[PDB]
């Protein structure tokens, strides 16, 4: 009567799907990617990514790129470090890009693994410990070469502005830039002035990315940005998230991918806690701030659910939180943030998520 | 009653669906597939575990047969772990307590389900 | 100035050790078996036994054996069935022994994973679907004899009276025996007359052991019992664990690894619910019985906690108990089972603990 | 003491407590590898008021111990000062780099 089959497709459309990247460190060798509908919550499939993967969606919302770790029998054996290649919509498994055995193992904040602006460059960060960033080329499905002028920088914030750029932190308190040529190699290159003092200020890596500009908070409640509109990045800051009130209660910020920026309205999103003090930088959002980036002043402060991690979908105006484990759905069409609704249980140990990308040209 | 997929979503994700009645896993309808449909990526095994369920709603017994979907690490949604007329694996095609990808390419148990085969 | 050092050994005496395998289901390639100190739950060790882990000890006390499966990309790739030799000090992996590709993936039943009793052989099930019993040879680390006649038949259950002698239970309600040479192939080979009716009054595979017999439990309550002091296995039964009050409220036995039998006294344990009725047979322990196999009665009842498995040590008279998560220990000395301590989230998602052997 | 997260020696720990997995402060469970690198953290000691260096390697080579998971984060500073970085996987230029669980050294003053 009934015969059951595969090969089937995701139930849902590309336009409402949600990637959540589930470390599972409890059993760190079965990450996965978790994929969920954020119209309504329903659980629509998985990729496997073994020990400690790590996802992202092509910018033309075709596949999936995962980073993972493999070795010939897991805990003994040979080491392999990959990227693969799935489809997004059957979630099958295509194309397997040999990485040098030194690709970050971390929490998977954004900058660890992201894409050039025009998709053509996978761009990832390596530790050996020392530091460089890997390129892969996904049209030959190569790894191009370390990028060695980032040593002692860390994370990936691609340029929106430009089809193959992209910045990252260093030591010094400024950033590095990369511009790449055609084959995936360095073309040039170019080092900011000090942002922001590595001692006595420090930021958290997440930007909040706007198409030519990036601002970035501290772990003491400053706003510093990086202009790159021209060839050189020019910066600037501090300013304060705190007024007078804040600053008696100690509000600072607090989580890991903590900000985000909605770039038509120039709105930043943050999460904060009160009772700062060293040691403090990771804690649970007991509130979101809204910011409006030109004015430098709050316009919201909303409930945090605990978040410790958001995305902004720009294309639809929704902002994405999660707390390790559930994931909070808001329209952020207007200053207020409204709660839509929340997913329970999508991920045992989560500490990203990420749209499938609409649009975006 | 004898199509899932026109009930009650709630209904068949439910361990107490009259066809699960000796599904030891998880869900395949809870995993992104539905009752009779892998979800994507992973593939059905060619082998399974097999018995009847009564239907009380029609009043009648049918044979199931449960396929597990595999090559897929384990879903997590939905465990079952019913037995009625299930067997030890000295009768081998109606035991549970045994990995029903063990014959696929990839063996990985991703989830379950209960194929309604007849009367 | 403090140095960080590794290449230790276990902290507690063999002695102390247990091996609780758990199959953590809900991430089954990442299975393990936890090693712990009944005497007083301290977590001693670990050893990683990827996806759906089986796990023994050496009946020397030297080893740990495991079998597993690996892929070259765990969800894709070449598969590869394994037997593991681990030190049982260090907990260090020592030799891989290849193994056809079809060792069985299942719940860790005892019966599934065994050795000889003079510990040459390892004995383990396959399916592929059809099934058949492996042969390992230790000392050499091969993979020496596929015996196809157990086709039908599931489990392994040694002989304790011969070197290299075990049975299986077979589809026509009786008994496989096979003895091995000196060279792990097939030396002779016998099957006893019908034991139990396979539609009527089917057994559970977890034999009651001891020296020259084994005991088995059935669906509905009876027991069954081979003899097999001599080369031909002498079957009988049934004889029911229940009286007439019993019956009147339907007990019946259920779990997995859910009877054994304290050789001395001749006791066998056995996992009873009330209630009972076709799909029950897996249900959680309601009560601990304690039945006299001699005189074919019951003798005490205690709490049963919910467990699901139990092993039983011989020579200290314990008995461990597992729900699934926790390990109860029982001082089992006199008739009536004494709790000595739980060990609490020993596990997330075991069917099945073991002693270290202390008896050489 | 030593196997709860507020131990001082703990302060800058992201990982499973070596201690509660069959180590001790200071040595790795049997079977487990020590990294050979590690991140610092500087932790105040309760007794005598003085900031003391920790080494915190991790114990490599066995799959997540599971138990005393401790997330702790003084004086803790993210990649751009690496060796003071927690979020990393100090476990990644083993032999094999898959994480059981971390120690707290005591460098010194
Ligand atoms: N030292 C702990 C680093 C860590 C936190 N979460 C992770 C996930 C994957 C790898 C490392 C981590
Ligand atoms: N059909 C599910 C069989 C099963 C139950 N527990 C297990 C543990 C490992 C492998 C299979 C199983």
């Amino acid at each position: 009567r009934e015969v059951l089959t595969g090969g089937h497709s995701v139930s849902a459309p590309q336009e409402n799907r949600i990637y959540v990247m589930d470390s599972v460190f409890m059993h760190l060798t079965e990450s996965r990617v978790h994929v969920y509908d954020y119209t309504n919550g329903k659980f629509l499939g998985m990729v496997p990514t073994a020990f400690n993967g790590h996802v992202q969606v092509s910018n033309d919302g075709k596949k999936i790129y995962t980073m993972t770790t493999y070795h010939e029998r897991i805990t003994r054996g040979k080491r392999s470090d990959v990227v693969e290649v799935w489809d997004a919509d059957k979630l099958t498994f295509e194309k397997e890009i040999s990485l040098p055995p030194k690709r970050v193992q971390g929490l998977n904040y954004d900058g660890l693994f992201r894409q050039t602006t025009d998709g053509k460059f996978i761009v990832l960060q390596n530790a050996s410990p020392a530091t460089s960033i890997g390129i892969v080329d996904v049209a030959k499905g190569d790894y191009v070469e370390d990028v060695t002028a980032a040593a002692g920088c860390w994370s990936v914030i691609p340029q929106p502005n430009r089809p193959r750029s992209f910045m990252t932190i260093c030591g010094d308190g400024g950033l590095l830039t990369i511009n790449l040529g055609e084959d995936g190699k360095v073309a040039s290159q170019s080092r900011s002035k000090q942002m922001f003092s590595v001692k006595d200020d420090p930021i958290f890596i997440a930007p909040a990315l706007d198409k030519d500009k990036a601002h970035f908070v501290s772990y003491y409640g400053n706003v510093y940005s990086a202009d790159f509109s021209g060839d050189e990045v020019k910066v600037d800051g501090p300013w304060s998230l705190l007024n007078d009130e804040d600053k008696a209660k100690n509000w600072v910020p607090g989580g890991y991918n903590l900000v985000g920026l909605h770039r038509a309205s120039g709105r930043m999103y943050v999460f904060m806690h009160p009772d700062g003090k060293e040691g403090t930088h990771k804690f649970p959002a007991a509130e979101i701030w809204v910011m409006d980036t030109k004015t430098k002043q709050r316009v919201a402060r909303i409930p945090g659910r605990d978040a410790l991690s958001m995305t902004i979908d720009q294309q639809r105006n929704l902002m994405l939180t999660l707390d390790g484990g559930n994931v909070n759905v808001y329209d952020i069409s207007q200053p207020e943030p409204k709660l839509l609704r929340t997913i329970e249980g999508a991920a045992e140990a989560s500490l990203q998520v990420q749209f499938h990308p609409v649009g975006g040209t | 009653s004898l199509n899932p997929d026109l009930a009650n979503e709630d209904e068949v994700n439910s361990c107490d669906y009259w066809r699960h009645c000796a599904v030891d896993g998880f869900l395949c309808s809870c995993c992104g597939g539905t009752t009779t449909t892998c979800p994507p990526g992973s593939t059905p095994s060619p082998i399974s575990w097999i018995g009847t369920c009564h239907n009380p709603h029609d009043g009648k017994d049918y044979l199931i047969s449960y396929h597990d979907c595999c090559g897929k690490t384990a879903c997590g949604r939905c465990q079952c772990n019913t037995q009625t007329r299930e067997r030890p694996g000295y009768e081998f095609f109606l035991h549970n307590d045994v990995n029903w990808c063990m014959a696929n390419e990839n063996s990985t148990f991703h989830c379950t389900t209960s194929v309604l085969v007849g009367l």
